[PDB]
RNA sequence: CUAAGAGUAC
């Protein structure tokens, strides 16, 4: 949905590191290996959390708002 | 269909004797056994009357002689009540009480052998690994039964004849 | 539904003590201790001190089900030594093996300029 | 784990593993028993309402309803309606003549609980007010869940 | 005299040491302190008094109270069980408030710098989130489109790992000892060489490699372990290991206490 | 009853006490102590009846008769007394 | 009285029991009741 | 109430 904001194995703090991950796969066209290796995520547990994370909260938000003030 | 039974999902404990059987404790709390008010068990009767039915162990009713039967729930606000010898306790099922255990594809009897009671506080039976062969039962979602004797003939005999150590040979 | 709280794990119950001794029957000098709210993390370094000791002839504990946070030890030593004071030492020895390892990690530490 | 059990991380579950929403819907429909006899919702009141069940009627609010956001558990009356009956009837030690309406209500599942998400009202085909009340809580995993 | 340390590397948020003239169970009681025993402070009751996002309440909740929360000062902090105020007090918990709303027409990201304290710390050091990463934003809390508000106010207790992995201070700790396998502790597993199948350990170039012919050392102990410590971000690396080695040392008193306590009775 | 009766000197089944037998002894025993009847033996603590009528037929106090009946429909009176409790 | 939102306007509509279920701006039959005032609690576990 | 469908463990 949104990013976890730990990773369930270890509980290392991933959830600040998805901008950055995203920025450093458009800006600097870096491979997925070397964007994780940058951000510091070096277990592969931690690997797996930002690495298979699909951001669904995108399709939620093309939908208008049920209440808009 | 019939009374005093439960049914749910079962899991493996290493730590439960072979003859012992893991009750959910909402299970235990649900399901009651009637024991007769007698001057060797007053004592803790009339402690289980007062712990009330919302907390284990405790008691769900008072059957008394008259027929009447005072429901714990409610009764708090007409106070103690006095038990008197003859009554009877609908109370908890609490450790070591005889109940019969079922996996429903019941083939050959020792599918339905008799086990003792094990209060544990998580929503599954736990049986031993070992006991699964009579019953055939594995722990890929199998759901078992359990069934409460209400006498004490039911009792003596469901624990002198169908109790897990006898069944361990099979004829 | 059936699933006790979690505070239950480390927080004491009301009436219920953290030690509780009783003899043992089955070999002279010999106790069983109950530690509640206890686990393995207690459990091996007390016994592991214990054995240490030269006047322990044995010393084991078990968790008897993981669902409760409780274990026994079993305690025997010579004639003539009670078992709660080889407890005490093992107690005393741990303690002080743990002053003086935080005693030499902070002096350690404080010498760290890349930190 | 013997015997396809599984051990699950107990900490990993804490930090959002397997965790889960899950969404119910109760319908009620207000219907024309026949030209004037048009079942309404509202909160019953025990001085005029037969049948109405044990569950606590607390939490609904005016409209026969109960607003999002208010916690639910088993039994509570969700969707309060009533429908007329012929009145002047005296049984049961109180019933009296005031009884004049048989209490139709929708209460929770005996054995979920959890959020009131949505309620919705609007109108049938015939033209007569419905609602449909969501109801969202929390699964997380335990031991007896499969995987 | 007694246990001796010495630590290769020191940073912000690892530490790796040698932890050495020790036995097996003081180091692995330490690690297993250090993972589940230290207290910290963390988000535990939200109040949601507006969302109109497109997540659920409990989701953001569970999602706030994974939020690690400065801690160094925790001590002075009280449980909310021994306090006694009637729910949470100045003395015993820390009041943030979140507060977002979508006026921008693209996408409005609520981060964790937008959790503001309310409550007053009374000089302490508690309270504020956690900030790692250059752009100076926290974990992405939650996301807005235009039109969309989420306000509400969260009380944030002291715990341990134990109650919920949501106070743990460690992350992974990494534990080794005997590298190169004298103490016979594994039988390896191999199909042709078991030297060549099983890559050797950063931690080998520690310790003296067995000379191959020399008979099996039965009187050897295990000691000298290799450890690394990480942070979360709620304490300093130095400070998880500390307080776990204080931690550990306060059970065993307690538990001396206790004997001598009902010694006396 | 008294051409069914077999009279006791020419009874021909085991002396000894039947599985279902001492299971249906022991019920009945427990369900009669449950309702307070009187006790033959000195107790020595237990409360629980059912232990209290084992503890009875451990040694002999229970003055309970069987009727094993005959396929014919004649039987014969054996009474706990005189019967083995082998198992 | 008691408050509803229509389902596309987002239009805050009070209305009683005799009135009909419409919204006032474009006429749409589906309506969803506004949030509740009082206070609600969520353990952050 | 009846009917129908999808199932779970054998
Ligand atoms: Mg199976
Ligand atoms: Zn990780
Ligand atoms: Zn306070
Ligand atoms: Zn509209």
């Amino acid at each position: 949905m949104i990013v976890p904001v730990r990773c369930f194995s270890c509980g290392k703090v991933v959830g600040d590191k998805w901008e950055s991950y995203l920025n450093l796969l458009q800006e600097d066209e870096l491979d997925e290996g070397t964007a994780l290796s940058r951000l510091g995520l070096k277990r592969y547990c931690c690997r797996r959390m930002i690495l298979t994370h699909v951001d669904l909260i995108e399709k939620f938000l093309r939908y208008n708002p049920l209440e808009k003030r | 269909r019939v009374d005093f039974s439960a049914r749910t999902v079962i899991s493996g404990d290493p730590n439960l004797e072979l003859d012992q059987v893991g009750v959910p404790k909402s299970i235990a709390k649900t399901l009651t056994y009637p024991e007769v008010v007698t001057p060797y068990n007053i004592d803790r009767l009339t402690q289980l009357v007062r712990n009330g039915p919302n907390e284990h162990p405790g008691a769900k009713y008072v059957i008394r002689d008259s027929g009447d039967r005072i429901d714990l729930r409610y009764s708090k606000r007409a106070g103690d009540i006095q038990l008197q010898y003859g009554w009877k306790v609908e109370r908890h099922i609490m450790d070591n009480d005889p109940v019969l255990f079922n996996r429903q594809p019941s083939l050959h009897k020792m599918s339905m052998m008799a086990h003792r009671v094990k209060v544990i506080p998580y929503s599954t039976f736990r049986l031993n690994l070992s006991v699964t062969s009579p019953y055939n039962a594995d722990f890929d979602g199998d759901e078992m039964n359990l069934h409460v004797p209400q006498s004490e003939e039911t009792r003596a005999e469901l624990s002198q004849l169908c109790a897990v150590p006898l069944q361990i040979v099979s004829p | 539904m059936n699933a006790p709280d979690r505070f239950e794990l480390f927080l004491l119950g009301e009436g219920e003590s953290k030690l509780k001794i009783d003899p043992d029957t089955k070999a002279p000098n010999a106790v069983v201790i109950t530690f509640e709210k206890e686990d393995h993390t207690l459990g091996n370094l007390i016994r592991a001190e214990l054995l240490n000791d030269r006047k322990v002839l044995f010393a084991a504990y078990k968790v008897e089900h993981p669902f409760f946070a409780r274990f026994k030890l079993r305690i025997q030593t010579t004639e003539g030594y009670d078992p709660k004071d080889a407890l005490k030492n093992a107690c005393n020895s741990i303690i002080n093996k743990l002053g003086a390892l935080k005693t030499n990690f902070e002096t350690e530490w404080n010498l760290q300029t890349l930190a | 784990n013997q015997e396809d059990s599984m051990i699950m991380n107990q900490s990993s579950i804490d930090r959002g593993l397997f965790r889960s929403l899950f969404f119910r819907s109760y319908m009620d429909q207000e219907k024309k028993y026949g030209m004037s006899i048009t079942e309404t919702f509202e909160k019953p009141q025990r001085t005029n309402t037969l049948r109405m069940k044990h569950g606590t009627y607390d939490k609904l609010d005016d409209d026969g309803l109960i607003a999002p956001g208010v916690r639910v558990s088993g039994e509570d009356v969700i969707i309060g309606k009533t429908t007329p009956i012929s009145p002047d009837e005296e049984e049961l030690g109180q019933r009296t003549a005031y009884h004049s309406k048989r209490d139709a209500s929708t209460p929770l599942r005996s054995t979920e609980n959890g959020i009131v998400d949505q309620v919705l009202v609007t109108t049938n085909q015939d033209g007569l007010k419905f609602v449909k009340v969501r109801v969202r809580t929390t699964k997380i995993p335990q031991i007896g869940d499969k995987f | 005299e007694g246990p001796q340390v010495k630590i290769r590397e020191a940073s912000k948020d690892n530490v790796d040491f040698i932890l050495s003239n020790v036995d097996l169970a003081m180091a692995n009681s330490l690690r297993r302190v250090m993972i589940a025993e230290i207290p910290t402070l963390a988000i535990d009751s939200v109040e949601v008094e507006t969302n109109t996002t497109v997540l659920a309440d409990e989701f953001i909740a569970h999602r706030l109270g994974l939020i690690p929360l400065q801690s160094m000062d925790i001590e002075q902090l009280e449980y909310s069980r021994d306090c006694f105020c009637e729910d949470h007090c100045d003395k015993c918990s820390v009041v943030l408030t979140l507060q977002a709303f979508g006026e921008s027409e693209s996408t409005t990201n609520v981060y964790s710098k937008d959790l503001v304290i309310v409550s007053n710390l009374m000089g302490r050091n508690i309270g504020h989130p956690i900030i790692q990463d250059k752009e100076g934003n926290g974990v992405l809390i939650c996301k807005l489109r235009k039109g969309q508000e989420l306000k509400l106010t969260c009380v944030a207790k002291k715990g341990i790992a134990k109650e919920h992995a949501k106070w743990g201070p460690a992350a992974a700790i990494e534990f080794e000892y005997d590298p190169w396998n004298k103490l016979k502790h594994t039988d390896y597993w191999y199909e042709q060489d078991s030297a060549k199948e099983w890559p050797q350990s950063k931690n080998c170039e520690y310790e003296d490699p067995p000379n191959e012919g020399d008979p099996f050392d039965y009187k050897a102990q295990a000691d000298t372990f290799y450890m690394n410590v990480e942070s979360v971000g709620s304490i300093p690396v130095d400070q998880v290991v500390v307080r776990g080695i204080d931690t550990l040392q306060k059970k065993v008193a307690s538990i001396l206490l206790a004997l001598t306590q009902m010694d006396q009775d | 009853l008294k051409e069914k009766a077999i009279p006791k000197d020419q009874r021909a089944t085991t002396p000894y006490m039947t599985k279902y037998e001492r299971a249906r002894i022991l019920g009945t025993r427990a369900l009669q102590i449950s309702m307070n009847a009187p006790v033959f033996v000195d107790l020595e603590g237990e409360t629980d009846p059912l232990r209290i009528a084992m503890k009875e037929l451990a040694e002999k106090k229970i003055p309970l008769v069987i009727r094993r009946y005959l396929p014919d429909g004649s039987f014969e009176d054996w009474s706990v007394e005189e019967l083995i409790v082998d198992l | 009285t008691l408050k509803y939102i229509c389902a596309e306007c987002s239009s805050k509509l009070s209305l009683s029991r005799t009135d009909a279920v419409r919204c006032k701006d474009c006429g749409h039959r589906i309506l969803l009741k506004a949030r509740t005032k009082r206070l609600v609690q969520f353990e952050a576990r």
